[PDB]
Protein backbone atom coordinates (compact mmCIF):
# COMPACT_ATOMS: atom_id res chain seq x y z
CA UNK A 1 0.00 0.00 0.00
CA UNK A 2 1.04 3.52 -0.62
CA UNK A 3 1.55 6.99 0.80
CA UNK A 4 3.96 4.96 3.05
CA UNK A 5 7.68 4.58 1.71
CA UNK A 6 8.02 7.88 3.24
CA UNK A 7 11.28 7.07 3.99
CA UNK A 8 14.63 6.48 1.61
CA UNK A 9 17.63 8.56 0.93
CA UNK A 10 17.44 12.02 -0.99
CA UNK A 11 21.02 11.67 -3.46
CA UNK A 12 22.04 15.07 -4.46
CA UNK A 13 23.75 17.59 -2.47
CA UNK A 14 25.09 16.40 0.65
CA UNK A 15 22.81 18.54 3.09
CA UNK A 16 21.96 16.78 6.19
CA UNK A 17 18.58 16.49 7.92
CA UNK A 18 18.87 20.14 10.01
CA UNK A 19 20.02 22.98 7.93
CA UNK A 20 23.92 22.21 6.31
CA UNK A 21 23.31 23.94 2.90
CA UNK A 22 19.78 24.80 3.17
CA UNK A 23 20.96 27.46 5.83
CA UNK A 24 24.13 28.65 4.83
CA UNK A 25 26.82 26.98 2.93
CA UNK A 26 30.60 26.06 3.21
CA UNK A 27 32.47 27.83 0.16
CA UNK A 28 34.29 30.78 -0.11
CA UNK A 29 31.72 33.22 1.65
CA UNK A 30 31.28 35.36 4.36
CA UNK A 31 28.86 37.24 6.37
CA UNK A 32 25.39 35.91 5.13
CA UNK A 33 22.75 38.06 7.46
CA UNK A 34 20.86 40.63 5.06
CA UNK A 35 18.85 43.23 6.35
CA UNK A 36 15.14 43.50 7.37
CA UNK A 37 12.20 43.49 10.21
CA UNK A 38 10.75 40.10 10.03
CA UNK A 39 14.15 38.77 8.89
CA UNK A 40 14.57 39.30 12.36
CA UNK A 41 11.78 36.61 13.63
CA UNK A 42 12.45 35.01 10.37
CA UNK A 43 16.18 34.72 11.03
CA UNK A 44 15.36 33.03 15.09
CA UNK A 45 13.37 30.39 13.07
CA UNK A 46 15.94 29.87 11.07
CA UNK A 47 18.91 28.54 13.36
CA UNK A 48 16.80 26.43 15.89
CA UNK A 49 18.63 23.08 14.22
CA UNK A 50 19.03 19.89 15.38
CA UNK A 51 16.25 17.49 17.81
CA UNK B 1 66.44 -15.65 -6.59
CA UNK B 2 65.92 -12.33 -5.64
CA UNK B 3 62.49 -11.58 -5.47
CA UNK B 4 59.12 -10.52 -3.74
CA UNK B 5 60.23 -7.17 -1.79
CA UNK B 6 60.31 -5.29 -5.12
CA UNK B 7 56.39 -5.23 -5.55
CA UNK B 8 55.31 -1.55 -5.24
CA UNK B 9 51.66 -2.05 -6.08
CA UNK B 10 48.94 -1.21 -2.90
CA UNK B 11 50.15 2.47 -2.48
CA UNK B 12 48.00 3.49 -5.21
CA UNK B 13 45.03 0.58 -4.24
CA UNK B 14 44.71 1.57 -0.72
CA UNK B 15 45.20 5.34 -1.42
CA UNK B 16 41.32 5.04 -2.82
CA UNK B 17 40.34 4.06 0.93
CA UNK B 18 40.91 8.12 0.99
CA UNK B 19 39.17 8.70 -2.31
CA UNK B 20 36.14 6.32 -1.44
CA UNK B 21 34.12 8.65 0.67
CA UNK B 22 34.67 12.72 -0.15
CA UNK B 23 30.80 13.98 -0.41
CA UNK B 24 29.30 12.67 3.22
CA UNK B 25 26.83 10.03 1.65
CA UNK B 26 24.69 10.74 4.71
CA UNK B 27 21.28 11.37 4.69
CA UNK B 28 17.41 9.31 4.90
CA UNK B 29 14.40 8.86 5.42
CA UNK B 30 13.03 12.06 2.72
CA UNK B 31 10.51 14.20 4.94
CA UNK B 32 7.74 15.43 2.88
CA UNK B 33 4.00 15.86 2.90
CA UNK B 34 2.72 11.95 2.12
CA UNK B 35 0.13 10.54 3.66
CA UNK B 36 -2.49 10.52 6.49
CA UNK B 37 -1.27 11.91 10.32
CA UNK B 38 0.18 9.10 12.37
CA UNK B 39 3.92 8.77 12.48
CA UNK B 40 5.65 11.15 11.57
CA UNK B 41 5.77 13.83 14.19
CA UNK B 42 9.12 12.49 16.39
CA UNK B 43 10.62 11.41 13.02
CA UNK B 44 11.97 8.28 14.06
CA UNK B 45 10.42 7.05 16.91
CA UNK B 46 11.64 3.21 16.69
CA UNK B 47 15.11 2.55 15.75
CA UNK B 48 18.25 4.93 15.88
CA UNK B 49 20.13 1.53 15.30
CA UNK B 50 22.37 2.02 12.33
CA UNK B 51 24.47 4.17 14.36
CA UNK C 1 12.82 20.27 6.41
CA UNK C 2 10.06 19.50 8.33
CA UNK C 3 6.59 21.11 8.33
CA UNK C 4 8.30 24.48 9.73
CA UNK C 5 7.76 25.65 6.48
CA UNK C 6 4.50 27.65 8.08
CA UNK C 7 6.62 30.90 8.36
CA UNK C 8 3.77 34.01 8.69
CA UNK C 9 1.70 32.40 5.88
CA UNK C 10 -1.46 31.55 8.01
CA UNK C 11 -1.91 34.48 9.66
CA UNK C 12 -0.23 37.93 9.72
CA UNK C 13 -1.58 38.71 5.70
CA UNK C 14 -5.24 37.51 6.20
CA UNK C 15 -7.59 40.52 7.24
CA UNK C 16 -5.66 42.33 5.00
CA UNK C 17 -2.90 41.73 2.40
CA UNK C 18 0.13 44.28 2.77
CA UNK C 19 2.96 42.56 1.03
CA UNK C 20 0.76 40.18 -1.31
CA UNK C 21 2.14 36.51 -2.23
CA UNK C 22 3.69 34.73 -4.98
CA UNK C 23 0.61 33.08 -7.01
CA UNK C 24 -1.87 33.01 -4.46
CA UNK C 25 -3.15 29.12 -4.64
CA UNK C 26 -6.05 29.73 -1.94
CA UNK C 27 -8.56 27.96 -2.57
CA UNK C 28 -10.38 29.80 0.28
CA UNK C 29 -8.23 31.09 2.95
CA UNK C 30 -10.24 34.54 5.04
CA UNK C 31 -13.16 34.08 7.20
CA UNK C 32 -15.77 37.17 7.95
CA UNK C 33 -17.72 37.56 11.12
CA UNK D 1 13.57 -5.58 26.59
CA UNK D 2 15.53 -2.40 26.63
CA UNK D 3 13.54 0.55 25.95
CA UNK D 4 15.03 2.80 28.30
CA UNK D 5 17.84 2.91 26.67
CA UNK D 6 20.43 5.85 27.61
CA UNK D 7 24.15 6.33 25.82
CA UNK D 8 25.91 4.47 22.74
CA UNK D 9 28.94 5.18 21.45
CA UNK D 10 29.35 8.51 19.74
CA UNK D 11 32.49 8.02 17.87
CA UNK D 12 33.12 10.85 15.35
CA UNK D 13 34.85 14.57 14.81
CA UNK D 14 37.29 15.17 17.89
CA UNK D 15 34.58 17.80 19.96
CA UNK D 16 33.63 16.53 23.45
CA UNK D 17 30.65 17.73 23.14
CA UNK D 18 28.65 19.29 26.47
CA UNK D 19 26.68 22.21 25.03
CA UNK D 20 28.69 22.76 22.47
CA UNK D 21 27.72 22.57 19.54
CA UNK D 22 24.63 24.81 19.32
CA UNK D 23 27.47 26.38 16.93
CA UNK D 24 27.45 23.56 14.08
CA UNK D 25 29.15 26.20 11.44
CA UNK D 26 32.89 26.65 12.65
CA UNK D 27 35.00 26.20 9.75
CA UNK D 28 38.25 28.13 10.13
CA UNK D 29 37.06 32.16 10.20
CA UNK D 30 35.43 33.47 13.25
CA UNK D 31 32.55 35.82 13.81
CA UNK D 32 29.10 33.74 12.93
CA UNK D 33 26.43 34.91 14.92
CA UNK D 34 23.74 37.66 13.92
CA UNK D 35 22.25 40.58 15.24
CA UNK D 36 19.64 42.48 16.80
CA UNK D 37 19.07 45.41 19.41
CA UNK D 38 15.95 45.12 21.84
CA UNK D 39 14.42 41.31 22.04
CA UNK D 40 17.35 38.73 23.02
CA UNK D 41 16.77 36.78 25.99
CA UNK D 42 18.08 33.57 23.40
CA UNK D 43 21.75 35.17 23.22
CA UNK D 44 22.47 34.15 26.83
CA UNK D 45 22.96 30.18 27.05
CA UNK D 46 24.69 29.57 23.74
CA UNK D 47 27.71 31.12 25.13
CA UNK D 48 28.50 29.21 28.35
CA UNK D 49 30.30 26.02 28.54
CA UNK D 50 33.02 24.47 30.77
CA UNK D 51 30.11 23.65 33.07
Amino acid sequence: IRGRYECYTDVGPSFQSMKQQNRAEILELLGKTPQGTPEYQLLLLQYFTLL
Amino acid sequence: QYRGQFDVVRPVVRKLVSEMRQNPIDVLYRPKDGARPDAADVLMGMYRTDM
Amino acid sequence: DGKGVEMMRDYANKQLIQMGVKKPETPEEQQWL
